[PDB]
């Protein structure tokens, strides 16, 4: 187990950390583009769960 | 009078230093969020020429046989006519000054042979009505007659795509106005707590701004003229 | 009369003292930093030089054949007109300085034969208009005329190119309310609550200093003069 298993520092993926912030965001798009929330809304809940 | 690129360096070297819209170096704005920057521009450019009343321009306008209406619009310019659709045009151009539609309101209008014509006057049989802020109208059209409008304008439009205006013109009082109505724009749009905390800050710097430069009267935007109406009562 | 250098420095020592826009040895501004602080030395130079009416310059401008409208330009001066462009220029400057475009208001008008000529005077025939704030006519050119305009003028452009204005020429009570207003730019522009409550309170200091300067009349901005309708009016 390395470093780079957990975290790759990008945006993209392979890394748990990056997979569990990339799922939350996208559930949170999903939201978003149903004209239910703003993009305020979304930032301040992604870096919330951050 | 500069260019449009000084104006996206001021912009990318004053306020909108800590945004996320200027490029790596800070020199410019990229090239997706210029629209943005163009349409908050021009709208600044019309609230300050509909307040403070800084360009004064012309228009000539012939009288044809059946016309009454005569809007002020390019689809009747000489330059910018389509033959097919409008036989013969009646606005004056140049080939250099081609006349963009920026009419905001009409000051006075008078004939060819230097005789002045009431506007809008309902008992007056010999008068102009404008049914519209950019519609003439005149009853009883004459052989060659031909009519000057002195009207207030606004600032041309900036289009920056080869062929629109790229200079601003205004005076250098007013350039922190313009910056400031355009950073209240950018702050407004990201609808977050505290981007609007600091457009209404920005937004009330732009009114104290107008209100100074009017306390001082830096446009010379008061006019006084000499009083004829002594002689005219029949005073001695 | 001091250069942009020294500025630079005071600001290293003064202001902005404690930020990361300082040199390591608290010297001088960082060389990517200079522009944000040049545009924002130039918006307070012309802020002060609009409140306070410090200075009064003049230009001397010839009349051609078929030009009504006279833009005050650096286009049409003898310094620094474009042979290939410009065929003749109407601005002379043939002695010193060069006439960087520094118009504020325009104050008189004086014909060469020494009688003056009325300004924005409708009911007088012959008088001259400023349709921009400028932008000077005289709708009736004559040969052998020349116009002397006397205008308020604003600091010139300061710009660190090898070829701009280096020195600041300002009262030298006015120096913290300039080094108030670049502070509070900066500090605006810091984007966080902290930084915008220093930017209330350099703000609320500029006003401040110019408010007191305004009262002890540090500049002589007052003025008086003998009256002369004692006698134009026939009182005895």
């Amino acid at each position: 187990i390395t470093t780079e298993q957990l975290t790759t520092r990008e945006v993209g993926g392979s890394g748990v950390f990056d997979a569990l912030m990339q799922s939350a965001s996208n559930h949170l798009l999903a939201e978003f583009k149903n004209n239910r929330i703003t993009g305020g809304d979304y930032v301040k809940a992604y870096i919330a769960t951050m | 009078m500069y260019y449009i690129e000084e104006l996206f360096c001021r912009l990318a070297n004053g306020v909108l230093n800590n945004t996320g819209i200027v490029t790596d170096d800070r020199g410019d704005i990229e090239d997706d969020s210029k629209p943005f920057i163009i349409v908050a521009a021009n709208e600044a450019l019309t609230r300050l020429h509909g307040r403070f009343n800084m360009r004064n321009n012309n228009v000539v306008v012939e009288m044809q046989e059946g016309r009454t209406n005569y809007p002020l619009l390019a689809k009747y310019a000489v330059q910018s006519y389509d033959p097919n659709e409008v036989k013969c045009p009646f606005i004056m151009d140049l080939a250099g000054e081609k006349f963009a539609e920026d009419v905001i309101r009409i000051l006075e209008v008078y004939d060819d042979k230097g005789r002045r014509r009431p506007l809008n006057d309902r008992n007056n049989p010999c008068s102009l009505f404008t049914p519209r802020p950019n519609v003439l109208q005149n009853n009883a059209p004459k052989a060659w007659e031909v009519l000057n409008v002195m009207y207030q304008a606004k600032h041309p439009k900036l289009s920056t795509a080869e062929d629109g205006y790229n200079e601003i013109d205004i005076p250098d009082t007013l350039d922190p106005a313009l910056d400031a109505y355009i950073a209240y724009r950018y702050y407004t749009s990201l609808n977050t707590p505290e981007s609007s905390a600091k457009a209404a800050e920005y937004l009330s710097f732009y009114d104290s701004i107008c209100r100074e430069v009017v306390e001082y009267d830096l446009t010379s935007d008061t006019e006084v003229d000499t009083n004829t109406l002594f002689r005219k009562r029949g005073w001695r």
